[PDB]
């Protein structure tokens, strides 16, 4: 029984926001959960153990290297609290788990974009840094794939990135796969069926609606169905099976919406409206 | 909100 979190970002009041929401993708109902401490957007969020995190950000002052954590236990009425903070800040890093620890690469901490990795377990509440990446990043989203961890495009400040790079635990070095068709900023990366896929973004001039999947066994890219809209600074993750873009920004407009990449009709289904209008928020997937 | 593509 998985369900959708949405967490801080920047909102229609033109700033960062502390709203926590939930949706239910089997019957469709929002809720609010506990505002997170901070008002964080360019944020990040993981689930892990059932808790969830809130990641760095930016609060309209500074970037952040903070945590909060929220239990996500069955009676409600919950409190966030704060963990160990990141060695760097971050906004707009990249965000994911792997067994029982939390990685989190790349971001701006307001002078540079990071090379670094740096990783968390929530046994003992401490960060740790890993090998840098060849290319500093930020807006470039984070997923594992068997073991290995994949950091997919983002800006390094110059440019627009389609370049992407592998993290070899074997190594603890990272070095690049083949890149994107399309460089992005800001677009919504998750790992379904063996596949990498990248949603939306910004490619230096247009916020995309466009879509390309990363089939990791052949280490090339195709061209998947455009999103319903264009998309940025958008979240994605993947639930009973299908792929979800998570509000964003369309170039112009804020959104509310979720739309939902069914793979069985190989295409997008906006699947509700009613979440709130933002972007550069944090998601992830809850089990209850 | 400089964040390349970011609303303003
Ligand atoms: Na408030």
């Amino acid at each position: 029984n998985e369900v959708l979190l949405v967490v801080g970002g920047f909102g229609s009041q033109q700033s960062p926001i502390d709203v926590v929401e939930k949706y239910d993708p089997k019957t469709q109902e929002w809720s609010f959960l506990p505002s997170i401490t901070r008002k964080r957007r360019y944020v990040a969020s993981v689930s892990l153990h059932d808790r969830i995190y809130v990641i760095g950000g930016y609060d309209g002052r500074s970037r952040l290297s903070s945590v909060e954590c929220l239990d996500y236990t069955a009676d409600e009425d919950g409190v966030w609290y704060s963990v160990a903070p990141m060695n760097v800040r971050r906004g707009l890093a990249g965000a994911t788990t792997l067994g029982d620890m939390i990685y989190v690469s790349g971001g701006f901490d307001g002078s540079r974009r990071h090379t670094s990795m740096e990783r968390y377990d929530p046994n003992i509440d401490q960060w740790s840094m890993l090998g840098d990446m060849q290319t500093a990043r930020e807006g470039a989203g984070l997923v594992v794939a068997s073991g290995v961890i994949y950091c997919l495009g983002g800006y390094d400040g110059l440019n627009i990135l389609n370049s992407v790079e592998k993290y070899d635990p074997h190594t603890g070095h990272w070095t690049n796969v083949t890149p994107m068709a399309t460089k992005r900023s800001g677009a919504g990366v998750a790992l379904l069926n063996d596949h990498i896929y990248v949603v939306g973004g910004f490619d230096g001039t247009a916020h995309l609606s466009s879509v390309e999947a990363y089939n990791i066994r052949t280490d090339s890219w195709t061209t998947v169905t455009s999103m319903t809209t264009p998309r940025c600074y958008v979240g994605a993750t993947v639930l009973r099976g299908r792929l979800y873009a998570i509000a964003g920004y369309d170039g112009n407009s804020l959104l509310s919406s979720i739309e939902c990449y069914d793979p069985i009709i190989d295409s997008w289904e906006v699947v509700t409206s009613m979440g709130t209008q933002r972007c550069d928020a944090g998601v992830c997937v809850l089990r209850e | 909100g400089q964040a390349p593509g970011a609303p303003p």
